[PDB]
RNA sequence: UCGGAGAAAAUCCUCCGAAUGAUUAUAACCUAGACUUACAAGUCAAAGUAAAAAUAUCUUUGACCCAGAUAUUUUGAUCAACGGACCAAGUUACCCUAGGGAUAAUCCUAUUUAAGAGUUCAUAUCGACAAUUAGGGCUCUUGGAUCAGGACAUCCCAAUGGUGUAGAAGCUAUUAAUGGUUCGUUUGUUCAACGAUUAAAGUCCUACGUGAUCUGAGUUCAGACCGGAGCAAUCCAGGUCGGUUUCUAUCUAUUUACGAUUUCUCCCAGUACGAAAGGACAAGAGAAAUAGAGCCACCUUACAAAUAAGCGCUCUCAACUUAAUUUAUGAAUAAAAUCUAAAUAAAAUAUAUACGUACACCCUCUAACCUAGAGAAGGUUA
RNA sequence: CUCUUAUCUUUAAUCAGUGAAAUUGACCUUUCAGUGAAGAGGCUGAAAUAUAAUAAUAAGACGAGAAGACCCUAUGGAGCUUA
RNA sequence: CCGCCUGUUUACCAAAAACAUCACCUCUAGCAUUACAAGUAUUAGAGGCACUGCCUGCCCAGUGA
RNA sequence: GAGCUACCUAAAAACAAUUUUAUGAAUCAACUCGUCUAUGUGGCAAAAUAGUGAGAAGAUUUUUAGGUAGAGGUGAAAAGCCUAACGAGCUUGGUGAUAGCUGGUUACCCAAAAAAUGAAUUUAAGUUCAAUUUUAAACUUGCUAAAAAAACAAAAUCAAAAAGUAAGUUUAGAUUAUAGCCAAAAGAGGGCUCUUCUGGAACGGAAAAAACCUUUAAUAGUGAAUAAUUAACAACAUUAACCAUUGUAGGCCUAAAAGCAGCCACCAAUAAAGAAAGCGUUCAAGCUCAACAUAAAAUCAAAAUUCCAUAAUUUACACCAACUUCCUAAACUUAAAUUGGGUUAAUCUAUAACUUUAUAGAUGCAACACUGUUAGUAUGAGUAACAAGAAUUCCAAU
């Protein structure tokens, strides 16, 4: 019953290596990777940093930034750092995080609890992994997805910190050039990473830009 | 598995050129002087080839016999000379005046 | 599941089976 | 390699030990007869003679050759791969030749049982403990296209029983294989998921049904890189990029009709039913969609040909013979009992061939022509 | 591609001329169920059945040619590296 | 993403990210009548390796000085 | 062997047009190379054709002659290339290399016969020794059976005397074989896997049928008696008919729990009635059971192509069926490596014979089979494939 379709995208996964790894490594989806290998060549996360990741379900983003910015804190002499997540799918309990499931970024009243909990009302570096449900409509699931980052930069003044970083994932298409356009005001530069355990038939692709002013 | 064709399995051959039938052709106009009989929609077969008319066999017009000739049509007897032209009602009759979706 | 009996086995039980002996006649249709 | 204990005369079966040590008043020579044994090696011993005044008990290694020692008698092996080569390790996907292979548990379904769930009430709907000559599924070939044959353990369409069935929705069970059973897409998900629909998007068998009909991965190599090993050559049931199977059909088999499925709107009727909310049967009518068989007046596309095509147009039906089930008359059985593997009378799915349509003719042929055609055949001829 | 259609050339078919190749135990060379080494044109039980050509399809003859690959053996080899 | 660039390679399944390459670095050598070379340390041979700038640069013997 | 290819030496040669500049620049022919797709696959071609692509004044391409040779040469390293087949060329010779591995090994008849257990082995795809078998010879006890009486622990040894019966030991010579298969018993590791005892290898039977059952060898016959032999003949064998009054609703936190939630008692009247065997009630009511009279009968069992001999319930206890056995004539008894013996086809020589023979002596002495060698002829198949522009007054014509 299975369709053709269907069988190519199974036999993709159960011969992938990183999904092997993140078992071994008891990493909860190869997702983690992608973090971990842009960490080391950008050092994006380091100790005492105060980090917001969204969409985290299943949560496996949020397991490598607690041991990077010691939101752990089992390292006493390590400066500790914050690590907040947010999902519209409820999440399993983590050691030293925070979990606001369910919630959408969109809503208002989801803000003003954000602002409250982080610490001292701002969070140095924001993650944003969300991507829609896809229709299979490529100009339909591109588009809301650029809308999505977007409304993100809105609200990256209220709670964004000068001198932070951003990191977003997005899909190619035609309104591409937007969201250069305004990452470009905000932040002094920004970078085209595709990382390689990102699959390479995918069109995903990442954003990161540092140096927050105004 | 069989390790065999069925008979009546579909493979390339000579097409047309067999008998066919069509059922339940109204009839909506006959041409007495000139012996033409006029049938809905198609016929099977080339134009200048013979066919074969006969009345309906289906279910619903089983005893349509009676009103129509029974043994057969007798210009012979001459009771009364027919009309060039026959019609049926629903037919709209060329030199009418235009129709009008009053 | 019966463990099946050689050909031989099989035809000594079917004529060692028991045989019972039947009355004359029936004590019911009697006096 | 050798010995001891169990299984008990098998074993890769269950265990322990041995490559000696202690004490010895010192244990000679010679010789009938035997055990054990493939060979080789290994055990015991009368009589006679001789020293003394007869046996040391504990209880387990190594042939031949070849070198030793001394004054003729003696000594040399974790040759332990232990019947023992005087002295030699890796690696091969660059590989070659000769050949041999090959290529109970679990779990769900169905029967039996019936504590407890079900406000009350075992069996409307489920259901412990169990029962089932019960069914069927440290590691390491499948997809797709095309065309489908078949099973029923039925997803939809059809005929029915029960209900914790008022109507409308539902839950469960019986009968039946008739034709059907869609289109796109991967951010996360250990043999998963998402978008839009449908009357429905069934479960399976047929050497992945099907590669001498086609094609994508992998099996899997010759090149090259990273990661982890190795002094190296190289290596990995680790990542990735690139990458050679050809076939003219000999035989069997096969290649010229049929009597239709489903959906929607209207009507019954905003009625029946129901306190309201809500909301149908059956019977009647009209539209479509797909499937099959044909055709060219029109439209559209070609031959800038008289024709062929679809995107255009037309036509599609009958049930003698039944199953689950429900009624009528009526005995066994004292009736006002009972549908009856009692004698009888009826109604009721899917199927199908009793019943029709189509076909039927006996046939000249120089040749020419043809809306007939590979050849042959067939049709036409002031 | 939905969803295929039309025309011309090459091939194909008929006539005339010349004329190969792999292949081949013998063949008077059928279907269904059963038996069997996942296996039957040839065996068991049923059934069907005048004789020969020409043009087509590729289910079977575990169809033909595979110097096609994986596993194992030999007191058979060769290349490379060393400690 | 990889490689600096034009070039080269498995004639008959691989043309590439491999090989070469300017640039940069290490090692060996003071000398003539057949190569190196009728040459002599700014020369010749062998080998490694992208260039460019930019952070990180420390086994001088310690303290006085 | 460098006329191909790799690299080098000497003498020669080619590069249009256009834009840039002043060049391993640009566009793009000639020329050189070979990215991608289809066709082709005994092909036009043992690497091509048709399109499409990269370079094209340079580390460019091309011609002629010379050089380096296999323990080697050459290499902008692909373990590439060195005359179509190089992880190491080709030719001749050593050479009839070696092969514990694969294939083959040519007339008849008679006779006998295996197991395929134990031991050692760089041994397990092989070999040697025991054990088996066998031919010959010498001469004397063997096989089945086997009392007691032991040895064992609480059917294997042992073998007196007898009986049925014909083998057995010693000596000499010699190979082959050293993996079995299925049925039926008893165990042991848990359907396989081992160990132990018995049996089998139809031409008849069980449907076809190595291993189950009947069967002492093999001969002719138009005789006969028999053996084994897939079929066998769904219920019954303590009840059905009529009824019901009461002490009081028995106690008990249970409101109440009244025969019935309990909880102990469980008594009473009446012919006959449980402080009730069930239902059911908030408890009560209500429905039953047993009682009242009145009747009657009488335990386990015979799924996926298409169904698959045809049929049949009663005639008297038999018949049919294997060279098994008998009869006429004869014969003298049971798969196979290996082992012991009698004949004979053909040709040559000696000596004979004279339409093809005899006794002896000899040998290139016998082929339905080695993807055997050579020659011939079929099959596929009269198949795949191959070819010349037109008319005329004519092919060195128009
Ligand atoms: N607009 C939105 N607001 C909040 N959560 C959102 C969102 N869009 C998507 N998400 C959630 O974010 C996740 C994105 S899809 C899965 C990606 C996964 N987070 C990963 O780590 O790869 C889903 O859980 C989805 O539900
Ligand atoms: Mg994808
Ligand atoms: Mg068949
Ligand atoms: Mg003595
Ligand atoms: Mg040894
Ligand atoms: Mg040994
Ligand atoms: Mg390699
Ligand atoms: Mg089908
Ligand atoms: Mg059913
Ligand atoms: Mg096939
Ligand atoms: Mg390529
Ligand atoms: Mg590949
Ligand atoms: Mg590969
Ligand atoms: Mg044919
Ligand atoms: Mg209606
Ligand atoms: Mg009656
Ligand atoms: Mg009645
Ligand atoms: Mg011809
Ligand atoms: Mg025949
Ligand atoms: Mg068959
Ligand atoms: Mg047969
Ligand atoms: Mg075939
Ligand atoms: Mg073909
Ligand atoms: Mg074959
Ligand atoms: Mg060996
Ligand atoms: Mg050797
Ligand atoms: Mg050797
Ligand atoms: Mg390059
Ligand atoms: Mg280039
Ligand atoms: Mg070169
Ligand atoms: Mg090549
Ligand atoms: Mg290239
Ligand atoms: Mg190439
Ligand atoms: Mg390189
Ligand atoms: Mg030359
Ligand atoms: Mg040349
Ligand atoms: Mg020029
Ligand atoms: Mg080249
Ligand atoms: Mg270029
Ligand atoms: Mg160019
Ligand atoms: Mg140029
Ligand atoms: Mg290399
Ligand atoms: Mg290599
Ligand atoms: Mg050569
Ligand atoms: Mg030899
Ligand atoms: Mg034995
Ligand atoms: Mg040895
Ligand atoms: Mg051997
Ligand atoms: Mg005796
Ligand atoms: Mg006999
Ligand atoms: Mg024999
Ligand atoms: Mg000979
Ligand atoms: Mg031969
Ligand atoms: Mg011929
Ligand atoms: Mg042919
Ligand atoms: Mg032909
Ligand atoms: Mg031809
Ligand atoms: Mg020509």
């Amino acid at each position: 019953g299975r369709t053709g379709a269907e069988h190519l995208w199974l036999t993709r996964h159960l011969k992938d290596p990183f999904v092997k790894a993140a078992k071994v490594e008891s990493y909860r989806c190869r997702s983690a990777f992608k973090l971990l290998e842009m960490n080391e060549k950008h050092q994006i996360l380091r100790p005492g940093l105060r980090v917001l990741d969204c969409g985290a379900a299943p949560g496996a983003w949020s397991q490598v930034a607690v041991q990077r910015v010691n939101a752990t804190g089992a390292d006493s002499s390590s400066p500790v750092g914050f690590v907040l997540g947010v999902d519209l799918l409820h999440i399993f309990p983590l050691a030293g995080a925070t979990f606001l499931c369910p919630a959408d970024v969109t809503d208002p009243r989801t803000f003003q609890k954000i602002l409250e909990l982080l610490p001292s009302r701002r969070a140095d570096v924001i993650l944003s992994d969300m991507a829609p449900n896809a229709t299979g409509i490529r100009d339909l699931d591109h588009d809301k997805l650029i809308s999505l980052c977007l409304t993100l930069v809105d609200m990256a003044v209220d709670i964004l910190h000068p001198g932070g970083t951003l990191l977003c994932k997005t899909w190619a298409g035609s309104k591409s050039h937007l969201l250069q356009k305004r990452l470009t005001q905000e932040f002094q530069s920004t970078r085209v990473v595709k990382p390689e355990a990102s699959r390479k038939e995918s069109s995903e692709v990442y954003l990161l830009a540092t140096q927050y002013r105004g | 598995d069989i390790a065999r064709v069925w008979p009546g399995t579909k493979m390339p051959g000579r097409m047309g050129n067999q008998n066919r039938t069509v059922y339940g052709l109204k009839v909506w106009r006959v041409n007495t002087k000139h012996n033409i009989i006029y049938v809905n929609g198609s016929v099977p077969g080339h134009k200048n080839c013979l066919v074969k008319i006969k009345d309906s066999t289906l279910p619903a017009y089983k005893d349509s016999c009676k009103n129509l000739p029974f043994p057969t049509y007798f210009p012979d007897g001459d009771e009364e000379e027919l009309p060039e032209d026959l019609f049926d009602e629903s037919v709209w009759q060329p030199s009418e005046p235009s129709i009008t979706f009053a | 599941h019966w463990r099946v009996m050689h050909f031989q086995r099989q035809k000594l039980m079917a004529i060692t089976e028991y045989i019972p002996p039947k009355p004359a006649i029936n004590p019911r249709c009697l006096p």
